[PDB]
């Protein structure tokens, strides 16, 4: 149940209102970023986006999205900085009403670079064509550091794997989640690692409609089937264990039974011991005739 | 059980990872180099102490049992490996030597390293070593700005690159170069959170399991009272016994 309760409504209990990510990452910051941005664009350099908006959803396919967006997310939020004095005044600025969250702050420069020589180009979709970006050298520039449109992203038993135990050559990774819910990374020779991300509703992916959880259908739906079967087996067993009670208390009241015949016996036994014995003209008349 | 047990409930992969190890204990089995999660031997004076650690490796990294010699990898975790979800580290090679062993250049006494105040198993302490980098990581307790910082952000005569990671306080600095850029160091500061892991700390004193303990001893007074009464039921149940003699 808990698996599913956290988002069982709520997903449709949006007030029918767009729920900004700016309080999606937490409650705070949408009464106060109308006001800070200019003053996080005032100082230094211009202030570049948390990337919340610049990276989203598109067509709402994130399946295989979610994988990337976890490596994403890992180090989404980019400040830049050039002043250690300039970057104390920001962190007191940021804690104006309360923050409660961690902010990364990433100066680096735009890169520029090709990144669709590297890659092995098939039928399926690159993943990093599923989300939706605003300028290429955003992504790019950290890109450089952990090349992500290189990686072959597949399910945990499929073709074109196993690239880590081939080795590569002219190629760097071919890593790729093996889960939905929680897919470990691929790593051939190496341990696979989980990644977990996050869902929420930043974007208007209800713009088609707003019913009750059409994606959830499935998980839920054999959610149940899995209780059936569990509680079905589990009758099972206690069905059988409470006739073997039934058993074992019908032959309790044999023993019962059987007990009570004994006390009849021995009410008898005393009847008997108080009974009038006719020995006497036995005994006598065996004496007249010795 | 001193273990650390109840921080390890809080996750239900961290629970299969607590199976994993429980039915590796259970079994001597042949244990050639023996594994135990960083997150167990690690001891943190302090809760800022833990979450500098848990901050220098990764959380997954964190979750994952340590190999201090390539050479014997699989070889340990064999049958478990579909049985339930787990997490290894790789170890090759890495520096122990500390900085400043000496007077040097400096005359500061500004603390030390990150390597100063951790003590755990030899195979954790080298999975730490070189997957974090202790002996690189400076931290110092008192006066430390990220004016400093951008002091030795021009290129040190040790190299050009500063350093890889300082942690401090509530923030950590990464120190990175613009391979397709300008060549200048682009440092990204990180606001970090206090992390009950890697923390000498028995589990989390503030609520722990006290309150099921409080509400497991008031079950075992009502059941001390129940026992009571079943031994007033056996003085009734003898009484009607010499009842039975008497009338016998």
């Amino acid at each position: 149940s808990r698996s599913i309760q956290n988002k069982k409504v709520e997903l449709q209990n949006i007030a029918k209102g767009n729920d900004t990510f700016l309080m999606n990452f937490d409650r705070n910051m949408d009464r106060l970023l109308r006001t800070i941005e200019q003053r996080k664009n005032e100082f230094e350099t211009p202030a570049i986006g948390p990337l919340g908006s610049l990276v989203t959803i598109r067509k709402g396919f994130e399946k295989w999205t979610r994988s990337i967006q976890r490596a994403i997310s890992s180090s989404l939020n980019a400040f830049v900085v050039s002043n250690p004095k300039d970057n104390r005044l920001f962190r007191d600025i940021m804690r104006s009403c309360g923050i409660r969250s961690n902010i990364p702050i990433v100066t680096y420069c735009l890169s520029q670079f090709d990144y669709s020589k590297g890659r092995a180009h098939g039928n399926y979709p690159t993943i990093v064509d599923a989300l939706e970006f605003s300028k290429p050298e955003i992504e790019c520039l950290f890109v450089d550091l952990s090349r992500i449109e290189r990686i072959v992203l597949i399910e945990d038993k499929n073709e074109a794997r196993n690239f880590l135990q081939r080795n590569p050559v002219n190629v760097n990774m071919a890593l790729s989640l093996r889960d939905r819910r929680s897919g470990f990374q691929l790593s051939g020779g190496y341990r696979l690692d989980t990644v977990t991300y996050q869902d929420k509703i930043r974007l208007k992916v209800n713009s088609s409609s707003d019913n009750g959880t059409q994606y959830l259908k499935d998980l839920i739906e054999q959610e149940t089937k899995e209780l059936q079967n569990i509680r079905d087996r589990y009758e099972e067993k206690l069905s059988e264990v409470r006739s073997r009670l039934k058993e074992i208390d019908g032959r309790l009241k044999s023993t019962k039974n059987e007990m009570r015949k004994t006390n009849f016996r021995m009410t008898e036994l005393k009847m008997n011991v108080g009974k009038v014995v006719d020995t006497g003209i036995l005994n006598s008349k065996i004496n007249e005739r010795k | 059980t001193t273990d650390k047990i109840g921080i390890l409930n809080q996750d239900q992969d961290l629970k299969e990872v607590r199976d994993a190890v429980l039915m590796v204990r259970e079994h001597p089995e042949m244990k050639d180099k023996i594994l135990e999660p960083p997150i167990m031997t690690v001891s943190a004076i302090n809760a800022q102490f833990a979450a500098y650690l848990a901050q220098c490796v990764d959380y997954n990294t964190s979750k994952a049992l340590t190999v201090v010699d390539s050479d014997s990898y699989k070889l340990f975790a064999n049958p478990i490996l579909d049985k339930f979800k787990v997490n290894l580290r790789e170890l090759s090679s890495a520096d122990t030597t500390p900085p400043v062993p000496a007077e040097t250049v400096r005359d500061l006494g500004f603390e030390g390293y990150l390597s100063d105040f951790i003590t755990g198993d030899k195979r954790v302490m080298k999975m730490l070593c070189q997957t974090s980098k202790i002996h690189t990581i400076p931290v110092s307790r008192r006066e430390l700005t990220p004016a400093q910082i951008k002091k030795l952000i021009t290129p040190r005569p040790n190299g050009k690159i500063l350093f890889k990671r300082i942690i401090h306080g509530n923030r950590l600095v990464d120190i990175k170069q613009s391979a397709y850029g300008s060549k200048q160091v682009f440092p990204t500061d990180v606001s970090i959170k206090q992390t009950n892991f890697y923390q000498g700390s028995i589990m989390s004193n503030e609520q722990k399991i006290r309150i099921e303990n409080e509400i497991i001893n008031l079950k075992n007074e009502y059941n001390d009272r129940k026992s009571t009464l079943d031994a007033l039921s056996n003085q009734k149940s003898g009484y009607r016994h010499e009842l039975s003699e008497l009338a016998s």
